[PDB]
Order: C-alpha cells, then structure tokens, then sequence
C-alpha cells in the first residue's frame, strides 16, 4: 500500500528493461484489500509476480535477494513508521539472514521527533477483523495492529529524492530541513 | 596573587562542592585565569593558556574529563577570538563572556533531565554503571515526575563507585538492588533499558569512562536491549583511539611483573576501557538527543580547520 | 554409632584435607554409610540411602556439585545393583567395589592433566575464573612439563576466589596478574585461550558455576577466543534449566526489598549462572576431550530408563 | 582436487535433471592446475560452469546459495582438514553470509584424534612456487599453506555414505567406528 514502490516498480519495467519477480505477503486483515490490488496492477505490466502469505515468508526468506519498504513516517535515527503490518518480523528475518533492506521515501516524511517510546508512535487498531465471531461472553481478548516500527538496525538504505543515504545518516537531512526550536513545538515551555 | 597551576587555584574549589565534577572546575579554573591574568596584549594571553592547560594534563594524566574541559576551553577562547573585535574590545568582551560557563554549564545538568525524562517510561528495569551523576540529575527528576519504575545498580571495581548509588537514590525512595558486577549476563536478559554516563566522547561516539563499560556494552547487544548514555557537552574530546585500549595508566594494562612482598594486586588491568559506535544507540547532551553519527560530526566540525 | 547425616560423619574429613572437594567427599560419606550400616536386606539399605541422599541436599542446597555426587552414587548403586547378583554376594560385593571410588576419583585430577596439557601450546595468554581446582591441576603438570604461558586470573565478586589462584601458582613460578572482574572486555581481545570450571554439568553442556561465567562466555563468544572448561567425572548433574537463571538462592536474583539499617549489599543479585551449550566448545573430564553434544549424549544415556 | 565432488556433480546431470552452475576458485598456486582440469571435466558435460578466482569470491559471495566442501580428514569436532588451500576463508565468507556449506566425506577419512594445537595439524608447503625470482640477498620472507583447517562452527552438514550428520555429531561415528584405546597409539604409555 505505497504508491512509491508501485510506481517505482512499473518505471523499473517500463523504460529500463530490468526483469525480475516480487514475492508480496499481504498484512492481514489490512493489506489483504491491498496486496492483491498491488499483484494486480503488477500484472497489468506483468512482472513474474506471486503473493506469499504472512506465514511462508521465512521458507521463502532464503531464495530472496532483496526487500523494500514503502514506509509512512521516518524519525531521525532511521527507524521508521511504515504502513499497515508485516515489516517488524520480515525485516527482522531479511537482517538476520543478512538480506538488504531498502526504503523509498518521500522528502516530506521526514520528522524531527524521536521515538521516545515507541509504543505511543504506533497505532493499534481494532479487534473486529481479526475474529468476527464477536464473542460475547466467553470473550477471549485479542491485539490487532496497524503500525509496524522497524530499528535503524534491521534496515540498511534510505533512497529519498535527494539521494541515497545511511540510516545513521537522517539526522542532517532533518536539521537541513527544520529547526532546534519547533521539536517541542508547544507554547507551554515547561 | 595565585597563580592558577594545581591547588593556589584549582583544588582549593573542588572540597568548595561535592556536586561540581572535574570538567567544569577546569572551565572555572581557566577562565579565573584570565579572568584577573589579562596583561593587555593577545600574544602571552594565549601561551598563560596554554601552558596552564599542559601543566593542568601534567597535573593528573589519567582523568581524561580533565583533558576535555582543558580542549573545549581552547574552542572557546578560539571561536571568542573570532569575531574578530581588533583585541580592543575583547579584552573586556571576552571576559564578559567569561562566566557564561558557570551560568551555563552549571544548570546544564537539569537541561539533561528535561529531555531525557521522555526515555524511561512506566515500569522500566533500569541498569546504571558508576557513579555518573547526570544519569542521577536524570533519574531525580523522573522520580519527582511520579513515574514507576526500579532500577539495578552494578559494582564499579576497584573504582568502588557502584557503592554510592544504592547510598543515594535509596533515600530519594525507589526500588533498588545492588547487583555485582560480574553478575550482568544472567540478569540483562530481563533488564528493560541500560544507561551509563561518559568520562569522554571520542570522534565516532565512544565511552571512555570507567573498566567494564564495553563488558556491558556487549552484553547490552547480545541481549538486544537499547545502551543509552546520559552525558552533557563538556565531554568531547579530541582522543579517538581505534583499539579498546586508550592512553596507558602507568604500563600496560598486562602487566606481567613480580608483587615484591605484600603490594596491591586488584588493579593490575585496564581501569579505562573503550566502546565502539556501534554498541552505543543513542547519547544525551544539552544538544537533544544525539546518535552517534551526529556525534561525530559534532565533533568532526568544531575540531577541524 | 555414627549416623552419617550432617557433620557426625561428613563435615568431620572436609577439615582433614583443604584438597578434596564437595562431590567426592559426599561420595565417601555415602560408600561410608552402607560399608557398615548394611542391615542384610535389598529393601532399607536403598530407602537408607535415599534418604540420606535428601538430608544431605537438606542441609546446603545452594552447593549443587552436593546434588551431583549424592546423584552419581545413587547411579553407582544402581548399576552395582545390576549384574544381578540376587544380594547374597553383593552385600559383599558392593562393598568390594565400595571404595574404588576414592581410589579411582581422587587421582582423577591428575588424569585430567595427562590429557589437558595438550591444549595450552606455547605462549598462549590464559584467562582462568574462580577457584576452579581441577584448572590448576591442569596447569601445575603444564608448568611441570617446562611450557612457557601466561595466565591472568579474574575476580570472583563477591566469592573471593579469584584472590586465591594469584596465591597459587604465583609460587609456583608463573607469570600471572589478577585482572579485575569487569575488566574482561577490554582484555579478552588480546587472551588467546579462556578455561573455566562447572560446578555442574546440564543436559546439554553447562557451566552452572560462579556469578559471571557467562559473563565471559559471552565476551569469550564476541571476541572468538576458544571457551575451553576443566572439569573432571563426578560432576554430572540431571538439573537442565532453560534461561540464565537456575534454582534460587533464597529468593530471585532481582531483589526489591528495603535495607533495614545496614544489612549487607553486595550479595543481592545472582551468584550461580548458567551459560548454554553454543559458548562452550570443548570440556574436559576423565572420558577424554568431549565436545558438549557429546556429553549431552554421555548424560542423556546414563539418565533414561 | 576431490573426486567425490566430480563424481557428485557429474552424476546429479547425469541421472536426475537438475540443471545448475559452479563456481569455482584456484588455490593458487596448488589448484592452478587442477581447477582448471576441475572446469574442463564438468564443461565435457557442460553444467554452466566458470572459474572465479581467489580475489572475487568475496564479490561474488552475495550471489551465491551454496558452498560446497570435498575435504581430505575430518576430526571428532567436526574441524576437517581439507585439500589444497582457499576453504578457511571461503568458508567463512560463507559463515558471515549466512549461506550454508556442506562437506562429503568418505567414512575412512574420520579420526578419532581431536586438534590439539591446529598448526600442527596443517602442511605449510613450500616458497618456491609463490614467487619464482628467488631473492638472493635481499631474501624477502614469505609463507605458502598447503592446508586449510576450518572449524566447525563455520561447517554445516556432514554428507557422508552412511547418512547426513551434523559437526556435532561426528563423535559418536567415530566410537561405532573405533575405541577409546587406539587414540593415543603408543606403546610408550607416558
């Protein structure tokens, strides 16, 4: 669900004849309306592509040479905000088999901020999705989750329109496109 | 008349405060020296410095906070000395400027807290190393926030430093244990964050505080928990060393010699080690905070010409 | 009339000798209670043992080579139980084999030796941990066989025991300094060879014996040095924990509880850690060099039924 | 230089259809003659191959799936001892990829012996062929190495003729194989 990688994965076919196959896992149950959208517009211009699913990316980790993340947000050390599900545990496994991870990012999801605790920066969804049994009074509780955090760790490359950059490395692309003053931006000084 | 050098100045002020550490007694120090020393001409202002900063590192080599005190206030005479005020002015100008530091960076240590409050959050296990006093103007003011958490304090030997914590923020009323500090693998499996505090900050982002700060770095990656260091911006310095071992105490730190009858036998290894970049994850100044490439640019511009 | 249970029979000779050791010690007790209270019947001699197997842990529980002795004897008594000699020789018999126990483990250690001198090569900087005796049994054949090495001995904070091998085999005539505990990071760069010694062997291959051997595992890991161990046969135990943390010492390793007024500090974490199979890489006994799977295998067969 | 791995690798085109290529390096200057005959027998029967050299292996790791071992003794570590040169580097190139290394092996090529001290072990060669001028006076010093040890950390899968094993599990062959007696074979018992 990025515009940023679709796009950029149609120009890669579409003036360069670069050929090659994506494997796309679907964010159940949020990227499940999306992923199936971007296979199809993927084989509109027809690019070998197939869908895994959530839990057969790690048999499949092995024969991947390389991921992408069409993020949402990236703070100053490069751990990013992304979009839907998925990212925390498939770049995890992209790292720890020592796979490149990529980051296409517009210039304008940048932020200033830090990801102070992490868990405030993640948005939690609802529960109705995920088990639409709606149970009463047996009612086992359950988590659902629309924000996935990646570290600066487990991710290797920001490619933004100003040029490739380290993930330890966003901070002065900040500092050249903001302030000191407005990270508090509060007329509360305490 | 006083002449500045190793205790008509400087040790009489620091039996003064129990607060005061040693960097910016050494601000306090060279700037008092020309402060009254001003013998209305650039030249031999600038030799009293700097004689005065390599006697003070003759003073007391292996207490490397000292060497950067004594640096950071040869950037400060030098970019004071730019602006270029013809010396007419700035022989009252730069002394005017003066005792900003001791308005500045003696208030500095609650600008740390201000900032890096927003890093312990509900129920934290918190591991600290040695007696690093920001990390405690950090952690007074997140007890004054009325926010829960506990903290675990390791031993410091033979700097015997680990002993003073669980003597200091007992009183203050939070839950804390004494850990030794050896016992660090079996318990930072549990141990949510770790903070320690620098006694230097080298060109890639290092801590060049104390003996085991790079034991528990690595015990900090190889359980996966985040490594922060509450510092403040009197710590940069100059001395980037590459290896884990930095400027030798006396010898090397494997000595091999022979106890001739009854001598001291604790400290024969190293007492200053050396964390790499990669183990720390992010540091805590009077700047925000602070990665550690941004660190090292921070001191990679103020240093070159 | 003895009754073998506490200090009546088995406290008594640990003051006869300052070399023999727990588990060999608690296996003289228990060979030394039915080599004479044998009362004619297959079924009490066993409760007999068993129970005082139970009293004997009952009395120090935190000392768990007593838990390997007093469990290896009860495999002792079972394969000597088998043969099947219907008890009417083996009433003798068992007792005949009886002692071959402190004629067989007590010259183990030099058996150790007979083998582990070949793995410290020439100039080979050594890192030991805690009073690990069978280590210097090793070592003292080693400065016997005119080798030439070095060794460095750590703390053993809060247990003391790093203070006593720099006693040792200084005397003995060898190069050692005693590097402080938390000084492994800095130094472990530059040791070629690191031995250890368990207090105890899991199911997997363990090292179930000080505050910080995982600790140095973990460093020994990171800097991809050998994590070689000296133990020796009467050291096997049946408990296989899973995390770092072992059975407790009187509570868990991370304490919360108020001082009183001036209660003892230092002991308040863990003193027993556990390291996983993958940090160690090849131990020592009396069955040769024995890779950890292999004494995986070694304590998974003599343990089923 | 192992004809387990030729035998292998002819037989795996030759009876099943499993198409493929190899890479392969020279141990130069000892496989400089035999990897070369190494690429022109699996070109006889033309399975894609081609011949890297020392230097680009490092570059052309990332591409790779698969190392693969023919070794000449294999100890109860698992630690082998292996042909000519290249494989305690290779191998380890391998390890930081994260890209798996089997080894066939012969079962008579076991040793209940263990790696004492590892240099004693290795056959360090000769200086003649690593560089012809034969340096008179000045005499600069140099170091060849017929040998290459690697450990079994960095080592996988034992494929042996009596089944797959793991490095740490290559004891227990060797004690259904030998006993505990002829391991220090002397009569001299010290």
């Amino acid at each position: 669900d990025s515009k940023t990688v679709l796009k950029f994965l149609i120009t890669a076919r579409e003036r360069s004849n670069r050929t090659f196959t994506v494997l796309v896992t679907e964010g159940f149950p949020n990227n499940t309306k999306n992923a199936h959208e971007f296979a199809k517009k993927l084989a509109q211009h027809n690019i070998e592509t197939l869908v895994v699913p959530d839990s057969a990316v790690f048999a499949l980790m092995s024969r991947v040479g390389k991921v992408i993340i069409g993020t949402k947000a990236v703070f100053v050390n490069g751990g990013t905000i992304s979009s839907n599900s998925g990212v925390s545990s498939v770049c995890e496994c992209a790292r720890e088999f020592r796979t490149p991870v990529f980051a296409v990012a517009g210039l304008y999801k940048l932020s200033p901020l830090y990801p102070f605790d992490v868990e405030k920066f993640v948005e939690f969804g609802g529960s109705q999705r995920i088990l639409p049994r709606m149970d009463p009074r047996k009612r086992l509780d359950t988590v659902n989750q629309i924000t996935d955090y990646v570290p600066p760790e487990n991710i290797d490359i920001y490619i933004t329109n100003v040029g490739g950059f380290n993930p330890s490395f966003i901070y002065r692309i900040a500092w050249d496109n903001y302030k000191q003053i407005d990270v508090h931006l509060d007329k509360n000084k305490a | 008349m006083s002449e500045f050098n190793i205790t008509e100045t400087y040790l009489r002020f620091l039996e003064e405060d129990t607060e005061m550490t040693m960097p910016i007694a050494a601000i306090e120090a060279l700037v008092t020296l020309l402060r009254i020393k001003t013998p209305e001409t650039a030249a031999e202002m600038i030799n009293t410095i700097k004689s005065s900063t390599e006697e003070l590192i003759k003073s007391i080599p292996n207490s490397v906070s000292l060497r950067a005190g004594c640096d950071i206030f040869m950037r400060f005479v030098l970019r004071n000395l730019h602006l270029y005020g013809d010396w007419e002015n700035c022989k009252q100008h730069l002394i005017e400027n003066g005792q900003l530091f001791v308005s500045r960076a003696k208030k500095s240590r609650n600008k740390i807290a201000e900032i890096g409050v927003d890093f312990i959050a509900d129920d934290d296990i918190i591991l600290v190393h040695g007696y690093s006093r920001a990390v405690f103007s950090l952690l007074n003011h997140a007890a004054n926030k009325f926010i829960r958490f506990r903290c675990v304090v390791t031993e410091s030997r033979p700097s015997k430093q680990g002993n003073q914590l669980y003597t200091l923020l007992e009183q203050k009323g939070i839950p804390v244990t004494l850990i030794v500090d050896s016992a660090v693998g079996a318990v930072i499996d549990k141990v949510d964050k770790v903070f320690v505090g620098a006694e230097g900050v080298a060109e890639s982002g290092g801590i060049i505080n104390l003996v085991g700060t790079y034991s528990v770095g690595v015990l900090a990656h190889n359980a996966r928990k985040p490594f922060y260091v509450v510092t403040e911006s009197h710590k940069f310095v100059r001395m980037f060393p590459l290896s884990s071992d930095d400027l030798p105490m006396a010898g090397p730190p494997l000595d091999f010699t022979r106890r001739t009858d009854d001598l001291e036998d604790a400290l024969r290894g190293p007492t200053i080690d050396y964390t790499a970049q990669e183990y720390i994850t992010a540091l805590i100044t009077d700047l925000g905070v602070l990665t550690p490439s941004a660190v090292s640019e921070e001191l990679i511009k103020m240093w070159y010409d």
